This record gives C-alpha cells, sequence and structure tokens, in this order.
C-alpha cells in the first residue's frame, strides 16, 4: 500500500471466453463488449481489460 | 471445469455446405449421459435448436431443417462436427455449442455452452457502398449508405464534430444498410455545411457527400 | 409440434419482482423439463433455472422457477432486481419426439431512468434514392429507455410484412436507446400506393406516424 496510489498492479477484466485452468494471458488488447470493435483507442463497449 | 469452443469458417456463401466442429476440453465426447447439440441464434432473434447427437450414433434433428443438417462425433479427437446443406442468406447466425444432460429420468439443461461463432452467408466478395442524402421535415437529417460488403463500418460526421450510427443488419439480399443520423434544433440549422463521410476499410476508399 | 410463447419485453423498477412466463400450446408443460437461460447481450447463455425447480451453484438465490399445470405454463420469479439482471431470459423445454423447444425470448431490464415516450422520424425516399430505383423507407425511432423495441408496418389499406429489417436496440451517446425500421419497396409500388405507416407500439403506447409523397 502506498499513499500516492498504486499503478503497477493491474488485473484483466471481461474476457470474451472463460480461461482454462492454469492459463495466463499476456496480450493487453482491448475487449469488445458490444458489436462494434475499435481498432485504435478504446471507446464505448470497447474498453481496455487492464 | 468443462468448456467448449467452436471452430470453422466464419464466412460462407449460398449453395454451399456450412461445416463446423466443436473442440471439447475437460471431458470426453465418448462419455454417455450427455448429448452434443448445436443452437442457432440469428442476430436480433431468439435461440433455435438444430440437433443433438448421442455417442452411440443416435442423431436427433430439428423438424424445421432436418433434411439439411448432419451431425457426427469422433471419440479420438473429442470433437463433434456440424454439417448443413444448401445454405441460404437467412442461415447466417451465431452458432453455440451445448452439452445437454441426459443423466436422470429425462433430458435436461444445456449445462455448458461454448463461446459462440458468428458466421455469415453471402455470395458477394467485393462491393462499394453508395451514399444518399436525407432531407429533414427540432428535426432529423443524415445520410443513407447501403450495399457495402465488409463488416467493419467507418462513420464520420462533420470530419469528427459530433452519435448512434444505427448499426446495420443483414438484409434479405445479403448486404447491409447504414443510416447514421444527427439532430438539429431547428430547420434553420440544417442549411449549414454538414458532411457525412465513410471509409471503405478493406479498400481504403473514401466517399464524400454534401448534405443539408 | 410443442411450442413455447413468452412475453417480448418485461420491465419493472429495481428492488421489485418481475414475472416471465412461457405457455405451451401444442402439448403439455409437465411431461418435459423446462429450463431458463440468462443470456447476457454479447455473451453465451447460462443456465439459471433447470429441472423446473433447481438453480445452479453460483447463481444468486434471487431467481426461482415455478410450474403451473392448470394453465400449462412455466413462470420465472425474480425478486430483488440488480444492475446485472438486465439480460435476456430464454425458456426452453422438449417435445415428446425429443425435440428441444426454445422460447421466443424476453428482454428484462431495470427501470433506472424514467421511461420516456418514443419518437417517430418517418423519412420518405430521397431524390437520388428515387433515381437509384429504390425506396428505402426508414423509421429512425429514438427517445425510449425500455428495450420494448417493436415495429409494425402498415400500408395505406393493407399490412406490410416483406422488407422488414428492424435492427437491434442500439444505445445513443446520451444513454438512451434508438432503433431503425428499414424497409425495401419496389419504386413501382411506391408510385402506385398512396402512403405507408410505421407503427412502433412501444410499452403499449401505439405511437404511429405515416409518410406520404
Amino acid at each position: 500500500s502506498k499513499p500516492s496510489g498504486n499503478y503497477n498492479y493491474l488485473y484483466r477484466l471481461l474476457r470474451k471466453s472463460k480461461l482454462k485452468p492454469f492459463e495466463r494471458d499476456i496480450s493487453t488488447e482491448i475487449y469488445q463488449a458490444g458489436n462494434k470493435p475499435c481498432n485504435g483507442v478504446a471507446g464505448p463497449n470497447c474498453y481496455s481489460p487492464l | 471445469q468443462v468448456q467448449l469452443q467452436e471452430s470453422g469458417p466464419g464466412l460462407v456463401r449460398p449453395s454451399q455446405t456450412l461445416s463446423l466442429t466443436c473442440t471439447v476440453s475437460g471431458g470426453s465426447v465418448r462419455n454417455e449421459y450427455y448429448y452434443w447439440s448445436w443452437i442457432r441464434q440469428p442476430p436480433g432473434q431468439g435461440l433455435e435448436w438444430i440437433g443433438y447427437m448421442h455417442n452411440s450414433g443416435n442423431t436427433y434433428y430439428n423438424p424445421s431443417l432436418k433434411s439439411r443438417v448432419a451431425i457426427s462425433v469422433d471419440m479420438s479427437k473429442n470433437q463433434f462436427s456440424l454439417k448443413l446443406s444448401s445454405v441460404t442468406v437467412a442461415d447466417t447466425a451465431v452458432y453455440y455449442c451445448a452439452r445437454v444432460d441426459v443423466g436422470g429420468t429425462l433430458v435436461s439443461t444445456f449445462d455448458h455452452w461454448g463461446q459462440g461463432i458468428l458466421v455469415t452467408v453471402s455470395s458477394a466478395s467485393t462491393k462499394g457502398p453508395s451514399v444518399f442524402p436525407l432531407a429533414p421535415s427540432t428535426a432529423a437529417l443524415g445520410c443513407l449508405v447501403k450495399d457495402y460488403f465488409p463488416e467493419p463500418v467507418t462513420v464520420s460526421w462533420n470530419s469528427g464534430a459530433l452519435v448512434h450510427t444505427f448499426p446495420a443488419v443483414l438484409q434479405s439480399s445479403g448486404l447491409y444498410s447504414l443510416s447514421s443520423v444527427v439532430t438539429v434544433p431547428s430547420s434553420s440549422l440544417g442549411t449549414q455545411t454538414y458532411i457525412c463521410n465513410v471509409n471503405h476499410k478493406p479498400s481504403n476508399t473514401k466517399v464524400d457527400k454534401r448534405v443539408e | 409440434e410443442f411450442m413455447l410463447t413468452q412475453p417480448h419485453s418485461v420491465s419493472e423498477s429495481p428492488e421489485m419482482t418481475v414475472t416471465i412466463s412461457c405457455t405451451g400450446s401444442s402439448g403439455s408443460i409437465a411431461d418435459n423439463y423446462v429450463q431458463w437461460y440468462q443470456q447476457r447481450p454479447g455473451s453465451a447463455p447460462t443456465t439459471v433455472i433447470y429441472e423446473n425447480y433447481q438453480r445452479p451453484s453460483g447463481v444468486p438465490n434471487r431467481f426461482s422457477g415455478s410450474i403451473d399445470s392448470s394453465s400449462n405454463s412455466a413462470s420465472l420469479t425474480i425478486s430483488g432486481l440488480k444492475t446485472e439482471d438486465e439480460a435476456d431470459y430464454y425458456c426452453q423445454s422438449y417435445d415428446n419426439s425429443n425435440v428441444a423447444v426454445f422460447g421466443g425470448g424476453t428482454q428484462l431490464t431495470v427501470l433506472g431512468q424514467p421511461k420516456a415516450a418514443p419518437s417517430v422520424t418517418l423519412f420518405p425516399p430521397s431524390s437520388e434514392e428515387l433515381q437509384a430505383n429504390k425506396a428505402t423507407l426508414v423509421c429512425l425511432i429514438s427517445d425510449f429507455y425500455p428495450g420494448a423495441v417493436t415495429v409494425a408496418w402498415k400500408a395505406d389499406s393493407s399490412p406490410v410484412k416483406a422488407g422488414v429489417e428492424t435492427t437491434t436496440p442500439s444505445k445513443q451517446s446520451n444513454n438512451k436507446y434508438a432503433a431503425s425500421s428499414y424497409l425495401s419497396l419496389t419504386p413501382e409500388q411506391w408510385k402506385s400506393h398512396r402512403s405507408y405507416s410505421c407503427q412502433v407500439t412501444h410499452e403499449g403506447s401505439t405511437v404511429e406516424k405515416t409518410v406520404a409523397p
């Protein structure tokens, strides 16, 4: 714990498919929640998982 | 835990045979007490059952398209395949794998579903869209972009100045129609210079149209 | 052929209780199991009520299933709505010929913001559109929170069924839903017919607006 806030610990969220047991993901590509994928920066329903 | 995963071509054309196969992990496809089904869900409609198959070879089909479906099972690779026949432009949907429980006294829920695969049926391969103005009648006016082949859509209003672009749907002809619109406080504001530009992603072709 | 019919849209304020029911027409509801699958938009369905009385582990106890043999229907009681309960619920059963019967689908949502009356933006074909030998009559309906997106087409005297290409409920940038009622008609039909109507009927309120040349 640090007073200036922690920015070196992150966690992936909202993966399109559930992982298998004993599996790690490294790619930090954004996740598409809707039906319109984003190619550049994140946006509505196309946020970043980290 | 047990999980499923679709596998197959994500884009086909009519007068062909839609072939798919689901790779099963965490469990053997040769295990009884379970059927291996295929569920269809068109975009915007409910679920539709295609058929489940027992490992003993007993394949149960849906009476709607029983004459145009075929299911197989392979105990070695733990993968069961789906094979339709005479596909049409209306057969495009999101196909989900599912394992039904045939354990106790009756058939029961699809306990484990796959991630779902979205495939489209279209015989075309390259087609440029066409823009059309939209005159208003607080008012609403925009542009009409129709008959574009690729799935990704590039919408630009006032070169970026903002929007609910109305995502298109697979029509009867196997194409899409974009109808992105904007709003104005009065008819006097519609006389200003408003531009609606679209970009053909696989071709890098830009289209311009003056609307007012 | 055994079938299952359930309401198209259900909406109620949070902390209250909703009820989604599916009624079997061409057969019995007690001869086969009935299952409810909560399908979140953009993900695969997931079982929340199976064997007509059982809920899987991990699913919150807010869900409960029931069977009515006198009315030949199967209901789903959800008490204490939450923000993640805005998914679709599908009632599925089996026919006597071992045919899986799926329901029509019910869109459930919590009433976060107050409900607003929908808007109608009937647009006739454009000049260049008419030059392209196409009509492309659209109804860019907007300004409605609940997911009760319905489209009922109607000509001057006759109903319209062919060419309906209504899209899924899409949310605007101001946190509000809006849809489009596409329609493709022959220009000869547009020249012969007098006018058409685009009935919305959102949340019972039959909002209707016509368009004429």
